[PDB]
RNA sequence: UUAGGCGGCCACAGCGGUGGGGUUGCCUCCCGUACCCAUCCCGAACACGGAAGAUAAGCCCACCAGCGUUCCGGGGAGUACUGGAGUGCGCGAGCCUCUGGGAAACCCGGUUCGCCGCCACC
RNA sequence: AGUGCAAGAGCAAAAGAUAGCUUGACAGUGUUCUUCCCAACGAGGAACGCUGACGCGAAAGCGUGGUCUAGCGAACCAAUU
RNA sequence: CCUGUCAAACUCCAAACUUACAGACGCCGUUUGACGCGGGGAUUCCGGUGCGCGGGGUA
């Protein structure tokens, strides 16, 4: 399970690439979704590779982001432990997070919006003109690498 | 053989055994084929159908297993051929087969030929086959009369020991008569 | 092994390659059976432009008809060696060719399951000279 | 294209690899298909008759009845529904 | 006319003589020079390596070769060495010599397409590299920058 | 399948070569022209009738890789080329990095001297 | 190689050659594709059927002209069945 | 035998890639009716640029 974050806008990006992001529930810059590691999903993220940031986040980080930017399928409601417990199969955020990470369920299945609308990275990101191996912020990241981005956009 | 571009004929064309152009026209009918084949000493008659991995023979008759019914004469002649045809024709009927088309392989469509005799027999057995009566022998030759008369010009038995000296087209009737009722494997 | 390996005469072709005939008559008597026309291929300067056109005849003799012929033909020829085929044949003379081969030749001349004769079972120039020379005459 | 005949630009698709050259096996020219089956369309360079327009080489249609010995296969050209008259010689069962 | 007009390999390969007529003959006199009777049985083997894909008109090939071999007469008319220009001008070249209407040009020459790193010239010498000099003058008459490379020769 | 007939795939089956096999199930060569039939001339072939002989052909069986073919290992080669991305480089031609794919020739070593179906049959 | 003619393609117990026989280069009426990718548009063309009558073949079958893609023409008026 | 080179109208080979159909996941539709069908009304048929692949041309 990988965390996907659109870092580049729609203007000028191939249409078949944009549709893919839309099929993955991301319709705006900085929006983030969680995606299972499957053949079918793998191909998708590969096609989206140059306009996004992805990687496997740590239990903690997912928990921080879930708490800070998760939302009900509809409404303002804060997704906190209580919400999680009174609305999902799990008893608290950590429980949810773990399930997500082990790809046992999904944000929809638990009545949550498939998208974590993140905040701009505090301190800024490494650039959207180069990949990670080059000092940029595009492409696959380290678990420690994804965590920093996600945490900066917490 | 010579190079990567070389064209090697289909196996059955190499062996000079199957005429594919005739085969295709034959398969057009969508009916079973009445395979009429010969050997120096024998005559075979098969009813073949088309299959996923090759042809399927649903009924056959060999001039050898003719004796199995009382044949005591040579098996590479006209009377032999007809009977083998009738025998396979009957076994065919038993198998639920009602019609077929004559496949004579690489043999020639000569009038009064043994393959046509085979065809005549299969038809009489009850099999429905597209044919032409005046391309067939005149019954007597089918009976084996041409050979009996040939022995009339005796001086020396046409048959080395075998059976009879003046041969028997009658032995033919007795056999056809036999095949037309009861008996095992029919 | 032998008996089925020993040579034999298979057809003797006597043909008169004329260039446009009355010649058949003599071929008929010299051999004993009707001659066959010899059409030609290609249009050429020897006023021989006609494709289908009688330009000679031939006669293929088999069995006795061939021996009874060679029993006078050979005597009218001297030559031998070099003038022999690589398959054990030879032509002398009005032409008279003699095709020689061993017992299982039909395998290559029949319709069903035909097959080319194996080089080993072929007749060599030498094995040929022997057979014929051993029949009323001398080689070279 | 310099011309607009049906065989324009079909040099490749209607030519056999030197080894597949010559009369094709009869087994596939007699194959029987049932209405509803999915069949791949591909002209056999060696088989003259029963062909369809080269543009459809590659299509995968649905057998829906026949005409004579030839089959009637329904395909969809772009967004248009079309029916193609084709013999077994140029058809193959999908899967 | 300037090499500027034909030195790039941006056009499609145009070499089918069955569809092109009136192609000028090549100015290249020989491809095998020196002792062509002998085989490469020499201690040293130096090569002239082109450093960029380019098109080289038979014009330049002949001038470059002459300038090299004509100089290799620092060893003598029948000296002990063999010189080889391995490329041939296959690419036919046109010129549109009406304005841009019906502009497909008419054949005016031929050139050889050499890719960066190929060797256009190869000489064979005994420890007597005057050839190294024959090439400083050779790559002087061809468009690209070049690399003078020595192969069998650890006799430095 | 101690030899057969009809086939499917249509060279992994081709080309070439070695050895073995038949009073019989057999297939052949083979022997022979009164008949059906036949050669623009020949019972060569085709067709018909038949066993004196043979295992020499064919065919069946076992095997050989020199040539051709199929597939595989290792090397060539993650090279050539390439779908996506870049305020990376270069006067430019063009190149480079990240991402997803990925060859051909050739060399060396294996493989391949057919596989499979239906019927018939000491 | 040959297969009438460009080019490309097809074809070997043939689609080529020879021989013999025959007029299916037949009347009628369609299905489909093409012309016009997708995507509407005429004439024309082709593929594949059916009805009828025929040719050849033992027969399956083949023949809706020539192996395939060029060789074509609206309305009005005339002549013709 | 050895040795030096090529192909838009060459091919014993052969990608990336494009593409028909089917299943899966995704997304979408069943009060926002998708897919599709029928009808009304158009505008439009001077285009341009970047990038990739091009063909012509010294450019
Ligand atoms: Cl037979
Ligand atoms: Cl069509
Ligand atoms: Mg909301
Ligand atoms: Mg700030
Ligand atoms: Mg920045
Ligand atoms: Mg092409
Ligand atoms: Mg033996
Ligand atoms: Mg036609
Ligand atoms: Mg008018
Ligand atoms: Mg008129
Ligand atoms: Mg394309
Ligand atoms: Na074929
Ligand atoms: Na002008
Ligand atoms: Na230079
Ligand atoms: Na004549
Ligand atoms: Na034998
Ligand atoms: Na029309």
């Amino acid at each position: 399970m990988h965390a996907l974050v659109q870092l580049r806008g729609e203007v000028n990006m191939h249409t078949d690439i944009q549709d893919t992001l839309e099929m993955l529930n991301i319709h705006h810059v900085n929006h983030c979704t969680l995606v299972p590691e499957t053949d079918a999903y793998r191909g998708m993220v590969a096609k989206v590779n140059d306009f996004v940031a992805f990687g496997e986040p740590s239990q903690e980080t997912l928990e921080t982001v879930l708490a800070t930017r998760a939302e009900p399928l509809e409404g303002d409601a804060d997704v906190d432990d209580e919400w999680v417990a009174e609305h999902t199969d799990y008893d608290d955020i950590s429980g949810l997070a773990f399930a997500l990470l082990s790809e046992e369920t999904t944000l929809r299945e638990q009545g949550l919006s498939p998208t974590l609308r993140l905040h701009p990275p505090r301190g800024g990101h490494d650039g959207v003109k180069h990949p990670v191996k080059e000092g940029g912020q595009l492409g696959k990241h380290d678990t420690e690498g994804i965590d920093d981005l996600l945490e900066a956009m917490r | 053989a010579t190079g990567p571009r070389y064209k090697v004929p289909m196996r059955r064309r190499r062996e000079a055994r199957t005429d594919y152009h005739q085969r295709l026209r034959l398969l057009k009918s969508g009916k079973p084929r009445l395979v009429a084949r010969k050997s120096n000493k024998h005559v075979r008659a098969q009813l073949v159908t088309l299959g996923p991995n090759g042809d399927d023979t649903l009924a056959s008759a060999h001039s050898s297993d003719l004796a199995e019914y009382g044949w005591e004469a040579p098996t590479g002649n006209m009377p032999s051929a007809y009977l083998t045809g009738l025998l396979a024709g009957l076994r065919a009927q038993e198998a639920g087969v009602e019609e077929a088309v004559l496949d004579i392989g690489l043999n020639s469509p000569t009038p009064g030929s043994k393959v046509f005799a085979i065809q005549e027999g299969a038809i009489d057995a009850g099999l429905d086959i597209p044919h032409n009566d005046d391309v067939l022998a005149d019954w007597q030759r089918t009976r084996g009369a041409h050979i009996a008369e040939y022995d009339e010009q005796l001086e020396e038995p046409l048959y080395s020991g075998d059976f009879d000296a003046a041969d028997l087209p009658e032995h033919f009737d007795e056999l056809r008569e036999t095949l037309l009722d009861g008996d095992i494997e029919l | 092994f032998h008996e089925m390996r020993e040579p034999r005469i298979e057809k003797v072709v006597v043909h008169m390659g004329i260039g446009h005939a009355n010649a058949e008559d003599i071929l008929g008597e010299i051999t004993g059976q009707m001659p066959v026309r010899t059409k030609a291929k290609r249009t050429v300067g020897e006023f021989d432009i006609r494709e289908g056109d009688p330009i000679g005849a031939k006669v293929t003799l088999r069995d006795e008809m061939a021996e009874e012929f060679l029993q006078t033909a050979l005597p009218l020829a001297e030559l031998a060696t070099s003038q022999f085929d690589d398959t054990g044949n030879f032509s002398f003379g009005l032409d008279v060719t003699v095709n020689l081969v061993r017992p299982g030749y039909r395998v290559a001349k029949r319709d069903k399951a035909s097959r080319s004769i194996p080089t080993k079972h072929r007749l060599n120039p030498a094995d040929a000279v022997a057979f014929i020379e051993s029949t009323y005459d001398v080689e070279v | 294209p310099s011309s607009n005949g049906p065989l324009e630009g079909t040099r490749g698709k209607l030519k056999n690899k030197p080894r597949d050259r010559g009369t094709s096996p009869p087994q596939r020219a007699v194959e029987e298909f049932d209405d509803g089956e999915k069949v791949h369309l591909k002209i056999d360079p060696s088989v003259p008759n029963g062909r369809f327009h080269p543009r459809f080489d590659g299509q995968t249609g649905t057998v829906e009845g026949k005409q004579g010995d030839a089959y009637k296969v329904d395909i969809v050209d772009g967004g248009k529904e079309k029916t193609i008259i084709v013999t077994a010689a140029h058809l193959r069962r999908q899967e | 006319k300037p090499g500027a007009m034909y030195r790039n390999s941006s056009k499609p390969a145009y070499t089918r003589r069955e569809y092109i007529s009136g192609i000028p003959g090549k100015k290249i006199a020989q491809f095998d020079m020196g002792n062509n009777g002998a085989g490469p049985t020499y201690p040293a083997q130096v090569e002239l390596v082109v450093e960029k894909p380019v098109q080289i008109r038979h014009n330049a090939l002949e001038a470059a070769r002459v300038a090299a071999n004509r100089y290799v007469q620092n060893s003598g008319a029948a000296a002990n060495y063999k010189f080889r220009i391995r490329k041939f001008p296959f690419h036919v070249i046109r010129e549109n010599k009406d304005g841009m209407r019906a502009p497909f040009g008419k054949p005016v020459g031929t050139a050889a397409r050499v890719h960066g790193a190929n060797h256009i010239f190869i000489a064979w010498v005994n420890p007597d590299p005057n050839v190294e000099e024959a090439w400083r003058r050779a790559k002087m008459k061809v468009t690209p920058t070049i690399n003078i490379d020595s192969s069998p020769a650890g006799n430095a």
